[PDB]
C-alpha cells in the first residue's frame, strides 16, 4: 500500500545515518591523532544525529501500522525527549562548528592561539547542557491523548494541551535552530569565498551546505510553526510524512557533507 | 690503517660458536604477556624527550620541550618538583643514585646539574657543566661527584661536579654520540654513536676499549643488560640488536620484520627478560630478550614514544612520548 | 637553611609571626606544635587547607601569607592550653621528604589518637646504650605504608629539633648517634653512644586535632 | 691517520670468548631473577601499587 | 592521612604551574632561520643556539639560528618539526653560493620530519647580481649549463637579468614542486633593504590557512 512502502523510506535513511554516524565515531575515537577540535565538534553531531535516527526514525517504523503510541507513557516522555534532543543538538552543534570554521579560515593567525581541544570541550559540554535544559521543558507540556473516531480508541503520543497553545516552544526552537544556522552560515561562508577569491575549488561544496541545510529543515520548521497559528492543524499522511522525511535526510548527510568530503578523514578512514 | 680494521672483523665476529636463537630454541618463553596503564602522568605540554627512574623505584624525572623538568611520584601520580630549564631545547635528563641530584642537557652545549635536597627547599643548579661544542644528547650519574656526558660533537666527557671540568674526554667518533649508559659494575660505560657505531669506553683508563658495528642508520638508543655483560642498541633503521662485551659480536638481533619506524629508546628489565623499546609508529613494543619475540605491545600513545625505563626492583615501566603523556605500565 | 619565628606575648586569656628568611616557604607546610611546659594548624602552601586546634577549632586563627612569608597566628580566644612554644616547621611532603627536617624557634607564648608515655622525670648519665620506646595502638603499616611515628628530639635549649622521623630516619643538622627499629604498631628506638647535649618528645601526625 | 692505528690496537688485541657461554651466562642471570621480577611473572596484588 | 592528602595538594599546584607556562609557548609562531654560509642570514630582519625574535602587527615570531658544529642537520632538525615555517636565506650574487644551496634545498624539502612545514625562501644580494650583470662577466651561462634557453615572463628593468633571476627562482621551485603534495609549498621572494618584516607575516597567514583548510575539513 502507501504506508507499506514508507516503512522502508523512513527505515533506510534512518539506517544509512545510523551506520554513517557509527562510521564517524569509529574513525574519531579509534585513530591516533591529537583529537583536534574538528574531531570533537563532529562527534557532538554524530551522537545528536543518532538520537534523531535511532530514537526518532523508529517511533515511525513501529507506529505506521498501529496508529497509537505503542510505547504508552513510559516512552512518550522518555523517547520524545530524545526526539526533541536530536533536533536541537544536530542543528545547534552546526552553528558552533561554522563559527569555529570561519574564525579558523578568515582569521588563521588569530585562531591557532584560541582553537584548542580543551576549548572544544568547553563549548560542546556547554551546548549539550544548554539544550538538555530546553528539551526537558517538553515534559510538562507533553502527554498522549486518545481519539475514538478513526477505527477505535486510537491516537498516538500527541500533545497534552491544545495545539494552538503550543506556540512559543516552537518559535524559540525556530529562531535559534533554523534561522541562525541559515543566516550565520550564509554570511560566514560568503566570507570564506571572499577570502578564497583573493588567493576556490572547494567553495562549491561550501555552497551546498548553505542550501542543503536550509531546504531540508525548511518544511518541518514551517509546518510545525504554522500549526501554532492554524485553527485547524494540518494532519494528512501524504505531507506530514514528507515534512519529516527530510529531517532524517538532513541527519544522514552530516557524516557526508561535513565529514566525508574532507581530505584528512578519508586518509584516516583508509588506515582503519 | 685500512687492513688493520679487518683484523678486528676476524677476531671479534669470527670467534662465534653459534647464534643466540639456537640457544633459546628449547627454552619455555613468556609466550604472551600484557602490561596495562596503571597511571597516566599527564601535565606536560610539549614533546617529552627523556625520563629516568629513581633509585627507590617510586621517583622519576621527565624532560620535555616546554622547558620543564618534573619529578614524579610513581604511586600517587604526584608531582614532586617543577624545575624550569634555562634552554628549553632539552634532549636528556638524569637521576642520581643517591636521589639528591638531577641533571639535564640540551641544544645549548651545557649540562646543568640540579640539587634536590637543598636546605632552602627549592631545587637549584649546583654546577653548570659548559665545555662541549655540540648539542648534548645524553647525560648520566656515576656518583654525586662524577657525571659522564655524551654530546653532538663526537666527544664523550667525564666531568667532576665539585671542580667543574672534564677529568677525561672520550674522542674517537665520526658523527655524534647520541646516547650512553653506565654499567652496574660502574667502572665501565658504553656509548651509541650517530655514525652507526657503538663504542665501549672505560671510565678509569680513559680510552675506548671496544667498537661495535652493524647498524645501517644512526644509533639513538642504548642500555645495559643488568648483569653488566651485555647491552642492546636501537637505531633509526627500525632494528634493535643486543651485543656482548666478552664476545664483541651481535648475538641477538631484535628486528621486527614488518615495521619501518625507527627505535627511539631502549631499556632492559630488572631481570633481563623484557626488552622494552620505544618506536616511531606512535606506540611502544615489548621484546622477550631471550627468544626475540613480540610478547607485548604498549599501545597507548598517539605520537612517537621517545623515552622508556624499568625500575630497579622491577615494579613498573614508564614510557613517555611526544604527545606530552607519560604512562606507567605494570 | 634558616627560619625564624617571633613573639612570646604574655596577656590575659580569652599573634606570633614567622619569617622564613632564606627558604622556599611558598613550598612549605606551616605547623605550630605546642608542647607546653599537640599542634595548632597545618596551613599548607597554596592556602586551601587550614586545620585548627583541638582546644578551640573555630578561633585561635592563623593566616597564611606568601610574599613576605608572614606566617602568624591570630589571637582569638586564647586559652591556658596553648601556653606553649610554637615551633613553625619547614616540613613539606613528597616521597623522599623529611617532615621536621628544619624547625623554627620556640617563641614561648605563656597564654584523639593516644600514644601515651610521659616519663617526665628521668636523669641522664652517659655511656649506657639506653632505649626509649613510644609505641602506639593502630598498625602503622598504613594504606601508604609510611608510619607517622613519634620520636622528636629536643634539648635544654629554647628550640626543638628532630631525631627519628617515621620511627627510623634522621633529620638534617642533627647528629647521627640516634637510631631506631620497629615493626607493625611498635617501635624500638636505639639512642646509643650518649654524649653531652642529649628533653625528648613522641607525638603523632596521623590526623588534624 | 697517524693516531688511528695506535687507537685501533686497544680494540684489537683483546681476548674474545665464544658467544655461547656469553649467552649462557646471559641466561644464568635470567633464571635467577625470573621470580623476583614483577613484570616477567605477573605477581599478585600483595605489593603492586 | 595528612601526608598524601598534602603531597597531592603539592601535585595540584605543580599541575597549575605548567598550564600557565604552556599558554605562553603557544602564543608565538616559532620559525627556523637557516642560511647557507655567510649568505646574509643575520641581515634579513635585524647560549650556543642564537634565538632571535621579532614581532610584526602584534604577532610574536621567534627565529632559531642554530650555530652548532657544522651544517649537518642530521639530528637537531627534528626538534623543530612543530614549527610554522623554515626560512632559507641565500645570496643570489655568487654562483658557487647558488649551486651549493641547490644541494642544501633538496635535503630540507625531501625529508621525513619537516614534511608539514613550508619554506619562506628569501633572496638577498640581488642588488649585487644586478650590479654583477652590468659588469658584464655574468657566468650564469658558464656556471649553470642549461641557462641559455629561458624566457622571462610576468615581471629599473633589464630582460637579461630578469631572465637570470627568474631562472634560479624557477630552479628553486623546481625541486620544491616535484614532491610537495600540497601540504607545504615554497614562497620565494626578492630583495638588502628593509621591506621584508611584513613579507613574513603576509606569508605565514597563507601557511596557517593552508593547514586550517585541511584541519577544519574545507
Amino acid at each position: 500500500e502507501y504506508q507499506v512502502v514508507t516503512i522502508l523510506l523512513v527505515l533506510i535513511i534512518c539506517g544509512l545515518g545510523i551506520v554513517g554516524n557509527i562510521m564517524v565515531v569509529l574513525v574519531v575515537m579509534r585513530t591516533k591523532h591529537m583529537r583536534t577540535p574538528t574531531n570533537c565538534y563532529l562527534v557532538s553531531l554524530a551522537v545528536a544525529d543518532l538520537m534523531v535516527l535511532v530514537a526518532a526514525g523508529l517511533p515511525n517504523i513501529t507506529d505506521s501500522l498501529y496508529g497509537s503510541w505503542v510505547y504508552g507513557y513510559v516512552g512518550c516522555l522518555c523517547i520524545t525527549y530524545l526526539q526533541y534532543l536530536g533536533i536541537n543538538a544536530s542543528s545547534c552543534s552546526i552553528t558552533a562548528f561554522t563559527i569555529e570554521r570561519y574564525i579558523a579560515i578568515c582569521h588563521p593567525i588569530k585562531a591557532q592561539f584560541l582553537c584548542t581541544f580543551s576549548r572544544a570541550k568547553k563549548i560542546i559540554i556547554f551546548v549539550w547542557a544548554f539544550t538538555s535544559l530546553y528539551c526537558m521543558l517538553w515534559f510538562f507540556l507533553l502527554d498522549l491523548n486518545i481519539s475514538t473516531y478513526k477505527d477505535a480508541i486510537v491516537i498516538s503520543c500527541g500533545y497534552k494541551i491544545s495545539r494552538n497553545y503550543y506556540s512559543p516552544i516552537y518559535l524559540m526552537d525556530f529562531g535559534v535552530f533554523y534561522v541562525v544556522p541559515m543566516i550565520l552560515a550564509t554570511v560566514l561562508y560568503g566570507f570564506i569565498a571572499r577570502i578564497l577569491f583573493l588567493n576556490k575549488q572547494v567553495t562549491k561544496m561550501l555552497a551546498v551546505v548553505v542550501i542543503l541545510f536550509a531546504l531540508l529543515w525548511m518544511p518541518y520548521r514551517t509546518l510545525v510553526v504554522v500549526n501554532s497559528f492554524l485553527s485547524s492543524p494540518f494532519q494528512e499522511n501524504w505531507f506530514l510524512l514528507f515534512c519529516r522525511i527530510c529531517i532524517y535526510l538532513n541527519s544522514a548527510i552530516n557524516p557526508v557533507i561535513y565529514n566525508l568530503m574532507s581530505q584528512k578523514f578519508r586518509a584516516a578512514f583508509r588506515k582503519l | 690503517a685500512e687492513q688493520l680494521k679487518n683484523q678486528i672483523r676476524d677476531a671479534r665476529k669470527a670467534c662465534a660458536d653459534a647464534t643466540l636463537s639456537q640457544i633459546t630454541n628449547n627454552i619455555d618463553p613468556v609466550g604472551r604477556i600484557q602490561m596495562r596503564t596503571r597511571r597516566t602522568l599527564r601535565g606536560h605540554l610539549a614533546k617529552i624527550y627523556a625520563m629516568h627512574w629513581g633509585t627507590d623505584s617510586r621517583l622519576l624525572v621527565s624532560a620535555s620541550q616546554d622547558g620543564k623538568l618534573i619529578i614524579w611520584d610513581s604511586y600517587t601520580t604526584n608531582k614532586v618538583h617543577a624545575i624550569p630549564l634555562r634552554s628549553s631545547w632539552v634532549m636528556t635528563c638524569a637521576y642520581a643514585p643517591s636521589g639528591n641530584y638531577v641533571a639535564c642537557g640540551g641544544l645549548d652545549n651545557i649540562c646543568s646539574i640540579y640539587n634536590l635536597k637543598t636546605r632552602e627547599g627549592n631545587v637549584r643548579v649546583s654546577r653548570e657543566l659548559a665545555g662541549h661544542t655540540g648539542y648534548l644528547s645524553c647525560c648520566r650519574f656515576l656518583d654525586d661527584n662524577q657525571i659522564v656526558t655524551s654530546s653532538g660533537d663526537t666527544t664523550c666527557a667525564l666531568w667532576d661536579i665539585e671542580t667543574g671540568q672534564q677529568t677525561t674526554t672520550f674522542t674517537g667518533h665520526t658523527g655524534d654520540v647520541m646516547s650512553l649508559s653506565l654499567a652496574p659494575d660502574t667502572r665501565l660505560f658504553v656509548s651509541g654513536a650517530c655514525d652507526a657505531s657503538a663504542k665501549l669506553w672505560d671510565v678509569r683508563e680513559g680510552m675506548c676499549r671496544q667498537t661495535f658495528t652493524g647498524h645501517e642508520s644512526d644509533i639513538n638508543a642504548i642500555c645495559f643488560f643488568p648483569n653488566g655483560n651485555a647491552f642492546a642498541t636501537g637505531s633509526d633503521d627500525a632494528t634493535c640488536r643486543l651485543f656482548d662485551l666478552r664476545a664483541d659480536q651481535e648475538l641477538m638481533t631484535y628486528s621486527h620484520d614488518n615495521i619501518i619506524c625507527g627505535i627511539t629508546s631502549v631499556s632492559f628489565s630488572k631481570s633481563g627478560r623484557l626488552l622494552l623499546a620505544g618506536y616511531d609508529d606512535f606506540n611502544c613494543n615489548v621484546w622477550d630478550a631471550l627468544k626475540a619475540d613480540r610478547a607485548g605491545v604498549l599501545a597507548g600513545h598517539d605520537n612517537r614514544v621517545s623515552c622508556l625505563g624499568v625500575t630497579d626492583d622491577g615494579m613498573a615501566v614508564a614510557t613517555g612520548s611526544w604527545d606530552s603523556f607519560l604512562k606507567i605500565w605494570n | 637553611v634558616q627560619l625564624v619565628e617571633s613573639g612570646g606575648g604574655l596577656v590575659q586569656p580569652g599573634k606570633l609571626s614567622c619569617s622564613a628568611s632564606g627558604f622556599a616557604f611558598s613550598s612549605f607546610g606551616m605547623h605550630w606544635v605546642r608542647q607546653a611546659p599537640e599542634w595548632v594548624a597545618y596551613i599548607s602552601s597554596g592556602s586551601g587547607t587550614i586545620y585548627y586546634a583541638d582546644t578551640v577549632k573555630g578561633r585561635f586563627t592563623i593566616s597564611r601569607d606568601d610574599p613576605k612569608n608572614t606566617l602568624f597566628l591570630q589571637m582569638t580566644s586564647l586559652r591556658s592550653e596553648d601556653t606553649a612554644m610554637y615551633y613553625c616547621v619547614r616540613s613539606i611532603y613528597y616521597y623522599g621528604s623529611s617532615p621536621f627536617d628544619f624547625w623554627g624557634q620556640g617563641t614561648t607564648l605563656t597564654v584523639d589518637i593516644v600514644m601515651t608515655q610521659a616519663t617526665s622525670s628521668v636523669p641522664v648519665t652517659p655511656g649506657e646504650s639506653v632505649s626509649i620506646s613510644c609505641r602506639s595502638s593502630k598498625s602503622l603499616l598504613h594504606s601508604n605504608g609510611n608510619t607517622y611515628l613519634y620520636w622528636f628530639l629536643q634539648r635544654p635549649g629554647q628550640s626543638p629539633q628532630l631525631l627519628i622521623y617515621r620511627m627510623s630516619n634522621l633529620a638534617s643538622g642533627v647528629p647521627d648517634r640516634f637510631s631506631g627499629s620497629g615493626s607493625g604498631t611498635a617501635f624500638t628506638l636505639t639512642i646509643s653512644r650518649l654524649e653531652a647535649e642529649d628533653v625528648y618528645y613522641c607525638m603523632q601526625h596521623l590526623e588534624y586535632p | 691517520a697517524r693516531k688511528l692505528v695506535e687507537q685501533l690496537k686497544m680494540e684489537a688485541n683483546i681476548d674474545r670468548i665464544k658467544v655461547s657461554k656469553a649467552a649462557a651466562d646471559l641466561m644464568a642471570y635470567c633464571e635467577a631473577h625470573a621470580k623476583e621480577d614483577p613484570l616477567l611473572t605477573p605477581v599478585p596484588a600483595s605489593e603492586n601499587p | 592521612s595528612a601526608e598524601d592528602k598534602a603531597a597531592a595538594e603539592r601535585s595540584k599546584m605543580i599541575d597549575k604551574n605548567l598550564r600557565e607556562d604552556g599558554e605562553k609557548a603557544r602564543r608565538t609562531l616559532r620559525l627556523l632561520l637557516l642560511g647557507a654560509d655567510n649568505s646574509g642570514k643575520s641581515t634579513i630582519v635585524k647560549s650556543g643556539i642564537f634565538e632571535t625574535k621579532f614581532q610584526v602587527d602584534k604577532v610574536n615570531f621567534h627565529m632559531f639560528d642554530v650555530g652548532g658544529e657544522r651544517d649537518e642537520r642530521r639530528k637537531w632538525i627534528q626538534c623543530f618539526n612543530d614549527v610554522t615555517a623554515i626560512i632559507f636565506v641565500v645570496d643570489s650574487s655568487d654562483y658557487n653560493r647558488l649551486q651549493e644551496a641547490l644541494n642544501d634545498f633538496k635535503s630540507i624539502w625531501n625529508n621525513r620530519w619537516l614534511r608539514t612545514i613550508s619554506v619562506i625562501l628569501f633572496l638577498n644580494k640581488q642588488d649585487l647580481l644586478a650590479e654583477k650583470v652590468l659588469a658584464g662577466k655574468s657566468k650564469i651561462e658558464d656556471y649553470f649549463p642549461e641557462f641559455a634557453r629561458y624566457t622571462t615572463p610576468e615581471d629599473g628593468e633589464d630582460p637579461r637579468v630578469t631572465r637570470a633571476k627568474y631562472f634560479i627562482r624557477k630552479e628553486f621551485v623546481d625541486i620544491s614542486t616535484a614532491s610537495g603534495d600540497g601540504r607545504h609549498i615554497c614562497y620565494p621572494h626578492f630583495t638588502v633593504d628593509t621591506e621584508n618584516a611584513r613579507r613574513i607575516f603576509n606569508d605565514c597567514k597563507d601557511i596557517i590557512l593552508q593547514m586550517n583548510l585541511r584541519e577544519y575539513n574545507l
